[PDB]
């Protein structure tokens, strides 16, 4: 009987054991003189009674574990079954092409109102099963759709929807909105990483709201860890947001010489990263020359399967006039955008009367002046509250006045830098609250959710948001192992059947660790803005100097691999997760926390003249300043706890609910059909808890 | 894979990986802890600052030097060096090097021993040699004969090396050079009212000793015009914006390499140290130690030598004899670019002490 051996360009590969003993297993491959290599007990795992079988649910696989597991996904990848039951987790395969079956109206009228498990493994399976336990529970359900960037979870996510407005009523009144209005936040917060040239930077959570006979009463789309700290730092292959992308390539020249926009290597906030144009080639030529940047005019454009910027500037446009959205206020969508852009174009100096203090350069005096037109505030009155501190005695006293103390020049361009992420912030919640007011609920009482968040994050340069996305996995890996393995051996024996109530290997001790009071590296980054002087060389000694020894994390130094010799102690720490060892460098790790405003810059930009400007920063964020109302808060705040704040909170809503379990599985990097990877497809079953669930499971039966 | 020279210099620890270019790591050598009271309460300052940030810390720490006339502090705060090396500066790993150091000609035990154990069982070296800085320096000339020069803080050598062994009965290791030359510097540097005595603000007496002081052509004549005041005195500028005029002893400081009774050691001078180890050596092989003086480390680089050391020996030397003497390029990198260049050279990998080896001996017959 035969085996499976690691190989590393098939991942796992059949093979006999000729010579036999513990650390020294020799396997010889399958009719092959091949790697005829020694094994340990990690580097073995049995094969099956045959080979040509090949199973719809995975639970009549006896020998099942890893490479018995990406050898069932490789023979339905062929046969293109693409939806596989694993356990009670649905795990798609992305095939990047056009099948008429999955696509046909009858496979939806056929699966309709059917029970999971006596018809085949299908998305529609998983719609219609969180939609029983509304009958027979009366609970409501939430739809977790995880994997890769890129992987199909938003193109997925419209296929559920178009089950639950056809086999539960005809749902909400207008679907398509929603289809037409993902490509439209995806401007917005969609950017181009390493992984995926098309990556989501933002947590999406569609809630479509029912009553208690089960019928839609509307819908509801919110946001969660959005990355902010891509406006201060791109990166280096990176862009930032694909909205400035988007607005300068195309658009008039009767509006970008009035809205003062230039090729993006004038800007600031894209002066690092890549300036380069999605396109194509009747796209590119259609790009006047004024609008391309230096390496536009060296390298020219960027390629993506479906993006192209020149191209997808009508298609938002199209998609803002399907969501109601006015010409005239489109303008002044424009204005807050360009407004952003001749924010970032401040750049200051010390000087002055005061000498510690800080003022602006010569230069910034066209770009002041531009945006004190675009912002609805005064040129002066942002000179003065950009670089002061403002305060008072009235408090203490009836001999009140209220005194300025000007900042630091670092301190400057963390304030600016932090208003420009407030602006953003808000108009990215003006956006989702202009589509939400189109499908408003009445009543609520059950509800479906749809989350659409990217899973781990990890390649050559990791940072700190890497660290959330990454803890914001881990963090939903142990809501899986007690909702996948606790809960389903509690139903086991409501059957009568077996199975013992067997624990799994916790990560309690690492979840008290990254957001644990005290001594958790969360609140030793939050601590370090607090401090004067400020570094993240202190930051990163700092956590080795709280605990000597952990096993859940380490430093470069003390890490074997290669990449990580050339990375000193002060500059990273290496955190060991579900998905492995992941280092993260530290630099700009203190203004990356930093996301705060205090007085005088509030009471500018919220009182501003603008009715738009205005309207983004609503009640009660807007709110009068007036005598003795009566102490200086929040101050700080920081983006550690505005993100710990937001990832508990959809805890509450997951514990809460029901739930769905869907991972979805990308065959090949370049996007294409009939290509199966099968080192970088066993790299996203290792990434995604699947090994370890498809072990404590089996037992006696 | 590729082997690691590290010379313990006493300046100036060098270190770089073996070839094709110049050392990786220069530093200052020093360590210092913090000698006053910290109010701010750091937070989380360092227990010891090893160079080059104990350099960037003058006047709020106490330096000591880890070697002290060639011999350790104590190895401690060498191992702190070793560490502080490796890992926060070259960014090389402990197992993935075959290392070599150096030592000085004439050394005690068991500063030889005690190094070599415990970097093999602390670090866990999976090879080792160690060579003396002047036989290095010989490789660097590339001639197969000559006295050798290692002259560097705070240790000086004379060795006459002829192809291709090493003679007995000629090494000489004078103490002269070149941390007495600091401290002498800062001995007459009071004699024009100024003060140096605290152990950090000796480095800028240090840094005094390399750029301005010059050796005469003669002494007698130095001081002849000298009596002719002007150029002589030259104006430094020190960093908490002092002006400082030295002219007679600016030219009196190097000075000392010849008549060296001013320190209070009652040897003579490099003259004589050239002179007494070549007429120990036999009269047949004396013809090619004459023009096969070599010169080399950082504290032979003081402007005068070694055109005083030439007329001086050639003076004394033989009539219608040849005595050139030979100075190279970058002294002070000299006795690294050595060290690159004999781990480098083919098959002698085989010439150095592996774990196994060393497994097998311990701490036993190091030759
Ligand atoms: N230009 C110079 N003139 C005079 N002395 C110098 C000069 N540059 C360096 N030195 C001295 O040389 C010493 C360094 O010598 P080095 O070759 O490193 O000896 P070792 O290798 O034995 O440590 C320093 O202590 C310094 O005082
Ligand atoms: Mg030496």
């Amino acid at each position: 009987k035969p085996v499976w051996a690691p190989h590393p360009t098939d991942g796992f590969q059949v093979g006999n054991i000729v010579d036999i003993g513990p650390d020294s297993l020799t396997i010889e491959p399958l009719n092959q003189k091949g790697k005829t290599f020694l094994a340990l007990i990690n580097q073995v795992f049995p094969a099956e009674e045959d080979s040509k079988k090949d199973v719809e649910d995975n639970c009549s696989l006896m020998y099942l574990n890893e490479a018995t597991l990406l050898h069932n996904i490789k023979v339905r990848y062929s046969k293109d079954r693409i939806y596989t039951y694993v356990a009670n987790i649905l795990i798609a395969v992305n095939p990047y092409f056009d099948i008429p079956k999955i696509y046909s109206s009858e496979t939806i009228k056929s699966y309709q109102g059917k029970s999971l498990g006596t018809m085949p493994p299908h998305v529609f399976a998983i719609a219609d099963k969180a939609f029983r336990d509304m009958k027979v529970l009366k609970l409501s359900q939430s739809i977790i759709v995880s994997g890769e960037s890129g992987a199909g979870k938003t193109e997925n996510t419209k296929f559920v929807l178009r089950y639950l407005t056809e086999s539960y009523g005809t749902g909400q009144d207008i679907d398509d909105r929603i289809v037409e209005a993902n490509p439209l936040l995806e401007a917005f917060g969609n950017a181009k990483t390493v992984r995926n040239n098309n990556s989501s930077r933002f947590g999406k959570f569609v809630e479509i709201h029912f009553n208690e006979k089960s019928s839609v009463v509307g819908g509801f789309v919110s946001h969660y860890l959005l990355e902010k700290s891509r406006i201060c730092v791109q990166g280096k292959e990176e862009r930032n947001y694909h909205i400035f992308y988007r607005l300068c390539a195309g658009a008039s020249e009767d509006i970008r010489e009035r809205l003062h926009l230039s090729s993006p290597d004038n800007f600031r906030y894209l002066n690092r990263g890549c300036t380069r144009y999605f396109a194509n080639k009747e796209t590119d030529k259609q790009i006047l020359q004024n609008r391309k940047s230096p390496e536009y005019l060296k390298a020219g454009s960027l390629k993506d399967p479906l993006l192209d910027d020149h191209g997808d500037f009508i298609r938002m446009c199209t998609a803002m006039k399907k969501i109601g959205l006015d010409d005239e206020e489109k303008l002044d969508l424009f204005r807050v955008v360009a407004g952003v852009l001749h924010l970032g174009n401040i750049d200051f100096e010390e000087a002055g009367s005061t000498s510690g203090g800080c003022n602006l350069k010569n230069k910034s005096t066209q770009a002041l002046e531009y945006c004190a037109e675009l912002l609805g505030l005064d040129q002066d009155d942002l000179r003065v509250s950009l670089t002061t501190r403002v305060m008072l005695t009235t408090a203490g006293g009836a001999k009140g006045t209220v005194i300025k103390v000007p900042l630091k020049v670092e301190q400057a361009n963390n304030a600016r830098d932090a208003l420009a992420k407030t602006v953003y912030s808000h108009l990215f919640d003006h956006v989702v609250n202009r589509v939400n007011q189109c499908f408003p609920f009445e009543t609520s009482s059950y509800f479906i959710g749809v989350l659409d968040i990217a899973g781990f994050e990890y390649f050559e340069h990791n940072s700190f948001e890497q660290f959330c996305i990454n803890y914001c996995n881990e963090k939903l890996q142990q809501f899986f192992n007690e909702r996948i393995l606790k809960e389903e051996q509690e139903l086991y024996q409501k059957e009568g059947l077996g199975v013992n109530e067997v624990h799994y290997v916790d990560n309690q001790d690492c979840i008290d660790l990254i957001e644990a009071r005290l001594v958790g590296i969360l609140d030793i980054l939050d601590e370090e803005n607090r401090l004067p002087q400020p570094s993240d060389q202190h930051f990163t000694s700092a956590v080795h100097q709280k605990h000597k020894d952990h096993f859940r994390l380490s430093i470069p130094r003390k890490s074997k691999l290669a990449i990580h010799r050339n990375i000193r102690d002060d500059e990273g720490f290496i955190i060991r997760h579900f998905a492995g060892a992941v280092c993260y460098e530290t630099t700009q790790f203190v203004e990356k926390n930093n996301d705060a405003l205090h007085m005088s810059l509030e009471s500018l930009i919220c009182e501003s003249r603008d009715k738009f400007i205005r309207e983004l920063f609503e009640s009660s964020t807007n709110n009068n300043k007036d005598t003795k109302q009566k102490a200086g808060k929040l101050s700080f705040i920081s983006v550690g706890n505005k993100f710990k704040t937001q990832l508990n909170l959809l805890l509450d809503k997951l514990r809460s609910t029901g739930a769905s379990f869907i991972r979805c599985i990308k065959p090949n990097l370049k996007m294409t059909s009939h290509h199966f990877e099968g080192a970088q497809i066993l790299s996203q079953l290792q990434c995604s808890g699947m090994v370890s669930v498809l072990d404590l499971m089996q037992g006696g039966f | 894979t590729t082997a690691l020279v590290c010379d313990n210099g006493s300046g100036l620890v060098k270190a770089g990986f073996a070839g094709d270019d110049a050392p990786r790591a220069v530093f200052p050598s020093i360590v210092g802890r913090p000698r006053h009271q910290g109010v701010m309460v750091g937070m989380g300052q360092k227990d010891s600052y090893v160079g080059d940030e104990a350099q960037s810390k003058r006047g709020i720490l106490t330096l000591k030097y880890p070697i002290e006339h060639g011999i350790i502090t104590n190895w401690d705060d060498m191992e702190k060096i070793w560490h502080h090396t490796f890992y926060n500066e070259l960014r090389v790993a402990p197992e993935e090097h075959p290392t070599l150091l150096t030592e000085a000609p004439l050394n005690p035990k068991a500063n030889r021993e005690k190094m070599t154990q415990i970097m093999f069982e602390t670090f866990n070296v999976p090879a080792m040699y160690v060579a003396i800085q002047a036989v290095l320096s010989l490789y660097a000339s590339g001639r197969t004969t000559g006295i050798v020069l290692d002259s560097g803080d705070g240790v000086t050598h004379n060795v006459p090396i002829y192809e291709g062994y090493a003679l007995p009965h000629a090494i000489m290791r004078l103490d002269l050079a070149g941390r007495d030359l600091t401290d002498y510097l800062m001995k007459i540097l009071t004699e024009r009212g100024y003060s140096f005595v605290t152990t950090a603000e000796r480095e800028i007496v240090r840094d005094i000793k390399e750029k301005l002081c010059y050796v005469a052509l003669d002494f007698e004549n130095e001081m002849a015009t000298a009596a002719s005041s002007s150029s002589l005195e030259k104006s430094y500028e020190l960093p908490d914006g002092q002006v400082i005029t030295i002219g007679n002893e600016r030219f009196r400081c190097p000075e000392t390499l010849f008549q060296p009774s001013f320190i209070g050691m009652e040897s003579a001078g490099i003259h004589e140290t050239t002179y007494n180890s070549i007429m120990k050596c036999d009269i047949d092989i004396r013809k090619d130690l004459y023009a096969n003086n070599v010169m080399s480390g950082g504290t032979t680089m003081y402007p005068g030598i070694a055109d005083r050391m030439q007329k001086e020996i050639t003076a004394l030397a033989p009539s219608t004899m040849k005595i050139k003497i030979i100075a190279p390029p970058e002294r002070k990198y000299s006795v690294w670019i050595g060290g690159s260049i004999l781990a480098s050279l083919s098959t002698f990998q085989q010439m150095w002490i592996t774990k196994q080896e060393y497994d097998e001996a311990g701490p036993s017959i190091v030759h």
